[PDB]
Protein backbone atom coordinates (compact mmCIF):
# COMPACT_ATOMS: atom_id res chain seq x y z
CA UNK A 1 0.00 0.00 0.00
CA UNK A 2 2.95 2.71 -0.78
CA UNK A 3 1.84 6.14 -2.03
CA UNK A 4 3.98 8.44 -4.65
CA UNK A 5 2.87 12.34 -4.28
CA UNK A 6 5.33 14.56 -6.29
CA UNK A 7 5.44 18.33 -7.39
CA UNK A 8 7.46 20.50 -9.19
CA UNK A 9 8.02 21.66 -12.43
CA UNK A 10 9.78 18.42 -14.08
CA UNK A 11 7.97 16.78 -17.17
CA UNK A 12 6.76 12.81 -16.22
CA UNK A 13 6.72 10.29 -18.60
CA UNK A 14 3.57 7.84 -18.05
CA UNK A 15 5.66 5.03 -19.46
CA UNK A 16 8.41 5.51 -16.81
CA UNK A 17 5.17 5.71 -13.98
CA UNK A 18 3.23 2.61 -15.23
CA UNK A 19 5.61 -0.03 -14.37
CA UNK A 20 5.92 0.83 -10.59
CA UNK A 21 2.06 1.22 -10.25
CA UNK A 22 1.24 -2.03 -12.18
CA UNK A 23 3.70 -3.56 -10.15
CA UNK A 24 1.95 -5.95 -7.38
CA UNK A 25 0.36 -9.12 -8.96
CA UNK A 26 -2.70 -8.42 -6.41
CA UNK A 27 -2.97 -4.79 -8.05
CA UNK A 28 -5.27 -6.39 -11.09
CA UNK A 29 -7.10 -3.31 -11.71
CA UNK A 30 -4.99 -0.46 -12.81
CA UNK A 31 -6.77 3.03 -13.90
CA UNK A 32 -4.37 5.81 -15.22
CA UNK A 33 -5.52 9.70 -15.57
CA UNK A 34 -3.73 12.64 -17.47
CA UNK A 35 -4.40 16.33 -17.47
CA UNK A 36 -3.08 18.47 -19.94
CA UNK A 37 -3.32 22.53 -20.67
CA UNK A 38 -6.28 23.39 -22.54
CA UNK A 39 -2.18 29.77 -27.94
CA UNK A 40 -1.27 30.66 -24.63
CA UNK A 41 1.47 29.90 -21.68
CA UNK A 42 -0.23 28.76 -18.30
CA UNK A 43 1.50 29.24 -14.81
CA UNK A 44 0.64 27.32 -12.18
CA UNK A 45 1.09 28.66 -9.02
CA UNK A 46 0.84 26.82 -5.77
CA UNK A 47 1.29 26.78 -1.99
CA UNK A 48 3.91 25.08 -1.73
CA UNK A 49 4.11 23.56 2.13
CA UNK A 50 0.56 22.86 1.64
CA UNK A 51 0.29 20.92 -1.98
CA UNK A 52 2.00 17.06 -1.41
CA UNK A 53 0.20 16.89 1.64
CA UNK A 54 -3.16 17.95 0.19
CA UNK A 55 -2.66 15.44 -2.07
CA UNK A 56 -1.64 12.95 0.68
CA UNK A 57 -4.52 13.53 2.47
CA UNK A 58 -6.82 12.82 -0.76
CA UNK A 59 -5.18 10.03 -1.48
CA UNK A 60 -5.82 8.98 2.51
CA UNK A 61 -10.00 9.78 2.21
CA UNK A 62 -9.36 7.53 -0.97
CA UNK A 63 -8.10 4.31 0.61
CA UNK A 64 -10.56 4.39 4.02
CA UNK A 65 -12.82 4.66 1.04
CA UNK A 66 -12.07 1.97 -1.65
CA UNK A 67 -9.68 -0.78 -1.17
CA UNK A 68 -6.24 0.38 -3.36
CA UNK A 69 -3.07 -1.49 -4.18
CA UNK A 70 -0.50 1.40 -5.03
CA UNK A 71 -1.19 4.91 -5.66
CA UNK A 72 0.85 7.88 -7.31
CA UNK A 73 -0.03 11.26 -7.97
CA UNK A 74 1.81 14.44 -9.78
CA UNK A 75 1.06 17.48 -10.07
CA UNK A 76 3.30 20.17 -12.24
CA UNK A 77 4.38 23.24 -11.75
CA UNK A 78 5.53 26.48 -13.42
CA UNK A 79 5.10 27.52 -17.04
CA UNK A 80 3.07 25.28 -19.31
CA UNK A 81 1.66 25.18 -22.60
CA UNK A 82 -1.63 23.45 -24.55
CA UNK A 83 -0.80 20.24 -24.94
CA UNK A 84 1.55 19.62 -22.19
CA UNK A 85 1.12 17.18 -19.23
CA UNK A 86 0.16 18.68 -16.06
CA UNK A 87 -1.49 15.97 -13.70
CA UNK A 88 -0.96 12.60 -13.10
CA UNK A 89 -3.19 10.14 -11.28
CA UNK A 90 -2.66 6.46 -11.28
CA UNK A 91 -4.84 4.23 -8.93
CA UNK A 92 -4.44 0.54 -8.51
CA UNK A 93 -7.06 -1.89 -6.88
CA UNK A 94 -8.33 -5.67 -7.10
CA UNK A 95 -11.63 -4.23 -9.39
CA UNK A 96 -12.55 -1.90 -12.09
CA UNK A 97 -15.20 0.21 -9.96
CA UNK A 98 -12.45 0.96 -7.53
CA UNK A 99 -9.80 1.83 -9.33
CA UNK A 100 -12.09 4.15 -11.62
CA UNK A 101 -14.16 5.59 -9.24
CA UNK A 102 -10.66 6.09 -7.02
CA UNK A 103 -9.48 7.91 -9.71
CA UNK A 104 -12.21 10.13 -10.79
CA UNK A 105 -12.73 10.86 -7.01
CA UNK A 106 -8.77 11.46 -6.42
CA UNK A 107 -9.31 14.22 -9.42
CA UNK A 108 -12.56 16.08 -8.64
CA UNK A 109 -11.08 16.81 -4.80
CA UNK A 110 -7.60 17.82 -6.11
CA UNK A 111 -9.29 20.61 -8.74
CA UNK A 112 -11.38 21.49 -5.57
CA UNK A 113 -8.75 21.31 -2.58
CA UNK A 114 -4.90 21.39 -4.00
CA UNK A 115 -4.10 24.71 -3.60
CA UNK A 116 -3.01 25.70 -7.33
CA UNK A 117 -4.05 28.44 -9.53
CA UNK A 118 -3.42 28.71 -13.09
CA UNK A 119 -2.79 32.13 -14.89
CA UNK A 120 -2.97 32.79 -18.94
CA UNK A 121 -0.39 34.94 -20.43
CA UNK A 122 -2.68 36.80 -23.10
CA UNK A 123 -2.15 39.35 -25.21
CA UNK A 124 -3.80 41.79 -23.05
CA UNK A 125 -1.80 40.65 -19.83
CA UNK A 126 -1.95 37.51 -17.13
CA UNK A 127 -5.95 36.38 -16.71
CA UNK A 128 -6.82 34.04 -13.34
CA UNK A 129 -8.35 31.27 -15.28
CA UNK A 130 -12.06 30.96 -13.71
CA UNK A 131 -12.95 27.98 -11.45
CA UNK A 132 -15.75 25.59 -12.40
CA UNK A 133 -18.91 25.94 -10.61
CA UNK A 134 -19.30 21.58 -12.50
CA UNK A 135 -16.22 20.83 -10.50
CA UNK A 136 -17.77 21.78 -6.83
CA UNK A 137 -20.51 19.87 -8.18
CA UNK A 138 -18.60 17.23 -8.92
CA UNK A 139 -16.68 17.28 -5.62
CA UNK A 140 -19.57 17.54 -3.65
CA UNK A 141 -21.57 14.58 -5.19
CA UNK A 142 -18.58 12.38 -3.03
CA UNK B 1 2.76 35.11 16.59
CA UNK B 2 0.33 34.18 13.77
CA UNK B 3 1.63 33.71 10.27
CA UNK B 4 -0.70 34.55 7.30
CA UNK B 5 -0.07 33.71 3.83
CA UNK B 6 -1.77 34.98 0.86
CA UNK B 7 -1.87 33.48 -2.66
CA UNK B 8 -2.98 34.26 -6.43
CA UNK B 9 -6.06 37.17 -6.50
CA UNK B 10 -5.91 37.32 -2.64
CA UNK B 11 -1.73 38.12 -2.35
CA UNK B 12 -2.15 40.58 -5.52
CA UNK B 13 -5.34 42.82 -3.46
CA UNK B 14 -3.76 42.58 0.13
CA UNK B 15 -0.39 43.22 -1.39
CA UNK B 16 1.88 40.96 0.39
CA UNK B 17 2.96 37.48 0.50
CA UNK B 18 2.84 37.08 4.54
CA UNK B 19 2.52 38.82 7.36
CA UNK B 20 2.50 38.31 11.38
CA UNK B 21 -0.39 39.05 13.58
CA UNK B 22 -1.00 39.01 17.68
CA UNK B 23 -2.41 35.17 18.51
CA UNK B 24 -5.33 37.05 19.88
CA UNK B 25 -8.20 35.47 18.20
CA UNK B 26 -10.48 32.67 18.98
CA UNK B 27 -10.85 31.49 15.41
CA UNK B 28 -9.49 31.92 11.12
CA UNK B 29 -13.62 33.94 11.14
CA UNK B 30 -12.15 36.09 13.66
CA UNK B 31 -8.30 36.61 12.20
CA UNK B 32 -10.39 36.75 8.69
CA UNK B 33 -12.23 39.44 10.52
CA UNK B 34 -9.84 41.15 11.60
CA UNK B 35 -7.34 41.91 8.68
CA UNK B 36 -10.37 42.78 6.53
CA UNK B 37 -11.16 46.09 8.71
CA UNK B 38 -7.65 46.85 7.95
CA UNK B 39 -8.52 49.16 4.57
CA UNK B 40 -10.62 48.30 1.76
CA UNK B 41 -8.29 46.29 -0.23
CA UNK B 42 -8.12 43.76 2.10
CA UNK B 43 -12.15 43.72 2.92
CA UNK B 44 -12.14 43.32 -0.40
CA UNK B 45 -9.45 40.68 -0.66
CA UNK B 46 -10.63 38.74 2.14
CA UNK B 47 -14.89 39.33 2.46
CA UNK B 48 -15.58 36.85 -1.03
CA UNK B 49 -18.16 33.97 0.35
CA UNK B 50 -15.91 31.60 -1.56
CA UNK B 51 -12.49 32.45 0.30
CA UNK B 52 -10.96 29.25 0.88
CA UNK B 53 -8.90 28.99 4.63
CA UNK B 54 -6.34 26.75 5.88
CA UNK B 55 -4.63 26.00 9.19
CA UNK B 56 -1.30 24.56 9.32
CA UNK B 57 -1.56 23.30 5.71
CA UNK B 58 -4.93 21.76 5.85
CA UNK B 59 -8.18 22.99 4.72
CA UNK B 60 -10.26 23.98 7.54
CA UNK B 61 -13.48 25.70 8.11
CA UNK B 62 -13.54 28.99 9.32
CA UNK B 63 -14.90 28.10 12.41
CA UNK B 64 -11.02 26.63 13.12
CA UNK B 65 -9.58 27.68 16.40
CA UNK B 66 -6.61 29.38 16.08
CA UNK B 67 -3.19 28.82 18.69
CA UNK B 68 -0.15 31.08 18.67
CA UNK B 69 2.63 29.63 16.32
CA UNK B 70 0.25 28.60 13.73
CA UNK B 71 0.33 29.25 10.17
CA UNK B 72 -3.06 30.42 8.44
CA UNK B 73 -3.71 30.90 4.58
CA UNK B 74 -6.26 32.81 2.74
CA UNK B 75 -6.74 32.16 -1.26
CA UNK B 76 -9.14 31.68 -3.53
CA UNK B 77 -11.30 28.64 -5.05
CA UNK B 78 -8.26 26.73 -6.82
CA UNK B 79 -7.89 26.03 -10.19
CA UNK B 80 -5.44 23.03 -10.73
CA UNK B 81 -5.07 19.77 -12.13
CA UNK C 1 -10.52 10.48 -33.88
CA UNK C 2 -8.77 7.54 -35.41
CA UNK C 3 -9.39 3.83 -33.29
CA UNK C 4 -6.84 1.14 -32.48
CA UNK C 5 -8.15 -2.43 -31.98
CA UNK C 6 -5.89 -5.51 -31.45
CA UNK C 7 -6.51 -9.26 -30.44
CA UNK C 8 -3.51 -11.42 -30.36
CA UNK C 9 -1.05 -13.27 -27.74
CA UNK C 10 1.45 -10.47 -28.27
CA UNK C 11 1.80 -8.82 -24.73
CA UNK C 12 1.46 -4.76 -25.03
CA UNK C 13 3.63 -2.14 -23.24
CA UNK C 14 1.30 0.75 -21.59
CA UNK C 15 4.37 2.85 -22.40
CA UNK C 16 4.61 1.73 -26.06
CA UNK C 17 0.94 2.36 -26.42
CA UNK C 18 0.43 5.54 -24.54
CA UNK C 19 2.14 8.54 -26.74
CA UNK C 20 -0.22 7.72 -29.51
CA UNK C 21 -2.85 7.72 -27.08
CA UNK C 22 -1.85 11.24 -25.57
CA UNK C 23 -0.38 13.31 -28.47
CA UNK C 24 -3.62 15.18 -30.14
CA UNK C 25 -3.29 18.59 -27.72
CA UNK C 26 -7.39 19.18 -28.27
CA UNK C 27 -7.68 15.43 -26.32
CA UNK C 28 -6.46 17.35 -22.90
CA UNK C 29 -7.94 13.94 -20.96
CA UNK C 30 -6.43 10.55 -21.12
CA UNK C 31 -7.88 7.75 -18.83
CA UNK C 32 -5.94 4.11 -19.36
CA UNK C 33 -7.47 1.17 -17.76
CA UNK C 34 -4.95 -2.08 -17.57
CA UNK C 35 -6.42 -5.59 -16.84
CA UNK C 36 -4.52 -8.20 -15.17
CA UNK C 37 -5.15 -11.96 -15.09
CA UNK C 38 -6.42 -12.92 -10.90
CA UNK C 39 -1.40 -20.20 -8.62
CA UNK C 40 -3.01 -21.49 -12.15
CA UNK C 41 -2.44 -20.38 -15.60
CA UNK C 42 -5.38 -19.04 -17.46
CA UNK C 43 -6.24 -19.49 -21.07
CA UNK C 44 -8.28 -16.99 -23.17
CA UNK C 45 -10.35 -18.97 -25.80
CA UNK C 46 -11.91 -16.45 -27.99
CA UNK C 47 -14.31 -16.11 -31.17
CA UNK C 48 -11.92 -15.30 -34.14
CA UNK C 49 -13.87 -13.36 -36.78
CA UNK C 50 -15.87 -11.24 -33.80
CA UNK C 51 -13.38 -10.35 -31.23
CA UNK C 52 -11.73 -7.11 -33.47
CA UNK C 53 -15.43 -6.18 -34.87
CA UNK C 54 -17.41 -6.06 -30.96
CA UNK C 55 -14.65 -4.70 -30.13
CA UNK C 56 -15.00 -1.81 -32.75
CA UNK C 57 -18.96 -1.74 -31.97
CA UNK C 58 -18.43 -1.53 -29.03
CA UNK C 59 -16.58 1.79 -29.16
CA UNK C 60 -18.64 3.17 -31.92
CA UNK C 61 -21.35 3.39 -29.50
CA UNK C 62 -19.23 4.81 -26.74
CA UNK C 63 -18.32 7.81 -29.58
CA UNK C 64 -21.77 8.36 -29.98
CA UNK C 65 -22.46 8.84 -26.27
CA UNK C 66 -19.64 10.82 -25.39
CA UNK C 67 -17.07 13.08 -28.15
CA UNK C 68 -13.96 10.76 -27.83
CA UNK C 69 -10.43 11.68 -29.48
CA UNK C 70 -8.06 8.70 -29.89
CA UNK C 71 -9.25 5.76 -28.37
CA UNK C 72 -7.49 1.78 -28.18
CA UNK C 73 -8.73 -1.09 -27.00
CA UNK C 74 -6.18 -4.33 -26.82
CA UNK C 75 -7.19 -7.81 -25.63
CA UNK C 76 -4.90 -10.58 -25.75
CA UNK C 77 -5.59 -14.38 -25.98
CA UNK C 78 -4.06 -17.80 -25.46
CA UNK C 79 -2.56 -18.98 -21.82
CA UNK C 80 -1.62 -16.31 -19.25
CA UNK C 81 -0.48 -16.15 -15.46
CA UNK C 82 -1.64 -14.06 -12.69
CA UNK C 83 -0.01 -10.73 -12.78
CA UNK C 84 0.21 -10.54 -16.97
CA UNK C 85 -1.40 -7.74 -18.40
CA UNK C 86 -4.70 -9.29 -20.19
CA UNK C 87 -6.94 -5.85 -21.53
CA UNK C 88 -6.09 -2.57 -22.10
CA UNK C 89 -8.22 0.31 -22.88
CA UNK C 90 -7.38 3.66 -23.30
CA UNK C 91 -9.81 6.48 -24.14
CA UNK C 92 -9.50 10.76 -24.74
CA UNK C 93 -11.98 13.13 -24.39
CA UNK C 94 -11.79 16.90 -23.80
CA UNK C 95 -13.15 16.49 -20.24
CA UNK C 96 -12.27 13.64 -17.77
CA UNK C 97 -15.95 13.09 -17.30
CA UNK C 98 -16.10 11.97 -20.57
CA UNK C 99 -13.18 9.74 -20.24
CA UNK C 100 -13.30 7.96 -17.62
CA UNK C 101 -17.37 7.18 -18.03
CA UNK C 102 -16.79 5.99 -21.91
CA UNK C 103 -13.32 3.76 -20.11
CA UNK C 104 -15.95 2.35 -17.82
CA UNK C 105 -18.26 1.38 -20.51
CA UNK C 106 -15.58 0.16 -22.37
CA UNK C 107 -14.74 -2.33 -19.98
CA UNK C 108 -18.43 -2.76 -18.80
CA UNK C 109 -19.19 -3.76 -22.04
CA UNK C 110 -16.66 -5.54 -23.12
CA UNK C 111 -17.13 -7.88 -20.04
CA UNK C 112 -20.56 -8.78 -20.92
CA UNK C 113 -20.68 -8.74 -25.28
CA UNK C 114 -17.32 -9.38 -26.33
CA UNK C 115 -16.35 -13.39 -27.32
CA UNK C 116 -13.55 -14.73 -24.64
CA UNK C 117 -13.97 -17.23 -22.15
CA UNK C 118 -11.54 -18.19 -19.60
CA UNK C 119 -10.72 -21.43 -18.53
CA UNK C 120 -8.08 -22.07 -15.75
CA UNK C 121 -5.56 -25.21 -15.32
CA UNK C 122 -5.87 -26.45 -11.74
CA UNK C 123 -4.41 -29.34 -10.18
CA UNK C 124 -8.13 -31.72 -10.86
CA UNK C 125 -8.24 -30.23 -14.47
CA UNK C 126 -9.35 -26.89 -16.64
CA UNK C 127 -12.28 -25.05 -15.38
CA UNK C 128 -14.38 -22.22 -16.87
CA UNK C 129 -14.47 -19.54 -14.79
CA UNK C 130 -17.74 -18.44 -14.23
CA UNK C 131 -19.61 -15.19 -15.49
CA UNK C 132 -20.39 -12.48 -12.84
CA UNK C 133 -24.06 -11.45 -11.87
CA UNK C 134 -22.37 -8.08 -10.91
CA UNK C 135 -21.31 -7.74 -14.77
CA UNK C 136 -24.65 -7.89 -16.24
CA UNK C 137 -25.58 -4.95 -13.29
CA UNK C 138 -22.40 -3.23 -14.27
CA UNK C 139 -23.39 -3.17 -18.48
CA UNK C 140 -27.26 -2.49 -17.78
CA UNK C 141 -26.97 0.57 -15.79
CA UNK C 142 -25.82 2.20 -18.89
CA UNK D 1 -26.14 -23.09 -46.30
CA UNK D 2 -26.76 -21.98 -42.59
CA UNK D 3 -23.15 -22.26 -41.18
CA UNK D 4 -23.01 -22.73 -37.29
CA UNK D 5 -20.24 -21.97 -34.42
CA UNK D 6 -19.87 -22.91 -31.00
CA UNK D 7 -17.39 -21.76 -27.77
CA UNK D 8 -16.72 -22.65 -24.63
CA UNK D 9 -19.06 -25.20 -22.78
CA UNK D 10 -21.33 -24.96 -25.85
CA UNK D 11 -18.49 -26.37 -28.29
CA UNK D 12 -17.55 -29.19 -25.64
CA UNK D 13 -21.18 -30.47 -25.15
CA UNK D 14 -22.27 -30.35 -28.63
CA UNK D 15 -18.78 -32.22 -29.67
CA UNK D 16 -17.93 -30.03 -32.79
CA UNK D 17 -16.72 -26.42 -33.62
CA UNK D 18 -18.98 -26.34 -36.97
CA UNK D 19 -21.45 -27.78 -38.72
CA UNK D 20 -24.08 -26.54 -41.74
CA UNK D 21 -27.92 -26.64 -41.59
CA UNK D 22 -30.67 -26.38 -44.81
CA UNK D 23 -31.33 -22.57 -44.56
CA UNK D 24 -34.63 -23.33 -43.70
CA UNK D 25 -35.42 -21.63 -40.38
CA UNK D 26 -37.28 -18.14 -40.34
CA UNK D 27 -35.17 -16.66 -37.61
CA UNK D 28 -31.99 -17.69 -34.86
CA UNK D 29 -34.64 -18.90 -32.21
CA UNK D 30 -36.01 -21.11 -34.93
CA UNK D 31 -32.57 -22.40 -35.63
CA UNK D 32 -32.04 -22.78 -32.08
CA UNK D 33 -35.01 -25.15 -31.52
CA UNK D 34 -34.40 -27.33 -34.66
CA UNK D 35 -30.77 -27.91 -33.35
CA UNK D 36 -31.72 -28.80 -29.54
CA UNK D 37 -34.31 -31.28 -30.61
CA UNK D 38 -30.94 -33.06 -32.43
CA UNK D 39 -29.99 -35.03 -29.26
CA UNK D 40 -29.90 -34.37 -25.38
CA UNK D 41 -26.98 -33.13 -25.41
CA UNK D 42 -27.92 -30.40 -28.41
CA UNK D 43 -30.67 -30.09 -26.29
CA UNK D 44 -28.64 -29.27 -22.91
CA UNK D 45 -26.21 -27.33 -24.67
CA UNK D 46 -28.72 -25.18 -26.25
CA UNK D 47 -31.61 -25.07 -24.06
CA UNK D 48 -29.70 -22.33 -20.80
CA UNK D 49 -31.74 -18.77 -21.07
CA UNK D 50 -28.32 -17.18 -20.86
CA UNK D 51 -26.72 -18.79 -24.14
CA UNK D 52 -25.82 -15.81 -26.42
CA UNK D 53 -26.29 -15.56 -30.25
CA UNK D 54 -24.40 -13.99 -33.00
CA UNK D 55 -25.43 -13.45 -36.80
CA UNK D 56 -22.29 -12.42 -39.30
CA UNK D 57 -20.03 -11.71 -35.95
CA UNK D 58 -22.51 -9.63 -34.88
CA UNK D 59 -24.65 -9.93 -31.13
CA UNK D 60 -28.55 -10.21 -32.09
CA UNK D 61 -31.31 -11.44 -30.19
CA UNK D 62 -32.90 -14.81 -30.60
CA UNK D 63 -35.79 -13.03 -33.03
CA UNK D 64 -33.37 -12.13 -35.25
CA UNK D 65 -34.59 -13.04 -38.73
CA UNK D 66 -31.88 -16.20 -40.89
CA UNK D 67 -30.72 -15.87 -44.53
CA UNK D 68 -29.06 -18.21 -46.56
CA UNK D 69 -25.16 -17.87 -46.39
CA UNK D 70 -25.36 -16.44 -42.80
CA UNK D 71 -22.91 -17.64 -40.16
CA UNK D 72 -24.46 -17.87 -36.57
CA UNK D 73 -22.61 -18.85 -33.24
CA UNK D 74 -24.32 -19.77 -29.96
CA UNK D 75 -21.57 -19.37 -26.88
CA UNK D 76 -22.13 -18.96 -23.02
CA UNK D 77 -21.94 -15.90 -21.43
CA UNK D 78 -18.31 -14.43 -21.98
CA UNK D 79 -15.89 -14.00 -19.40
CA UNK D 80 -13.35 -11.73 -21.38
CA UNK D 81 -11.42 -8.37 -19.69
CL1 LIG E 1 -5.47 24.41 -18.51
CL1 LIG F 1 -12.26 -5.69 -13.12
CL1 LIG G 1 -16.70 0.90 -13.22
CL1 LIG H 1 -16.23 42.28 11.00
CL1 LIG I 1 -8.58 -13.60 -14.61
CL1 LIG J 1 -10.82 17.56 -16.81
CL1 LIG K 1 -15.48 12.05 -13.49
CL1 LIG L 1 -38.73 -26.65 -29.67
Amino acid sequence: AETKIVVGPQPFSVGEEYPWLAERDEDGAVVTFTGKVRVNALTLEHYPGMTEKALAEIVDEARNRWPLGRVTVIHRIGELWPGDEIVFVGVTSAHRSSAFEAGQFIMDYLKTRAPFWKREATPEGDRWVEARESDQQAAKRW
Amino acid sequence: MIKVLFFAQVRELVGTDATEVAADFPTVEALRQHMAAQSDRWALALEDGKLLAAVNQTLVSFDHPLTDGDEVAFFPPVTGG
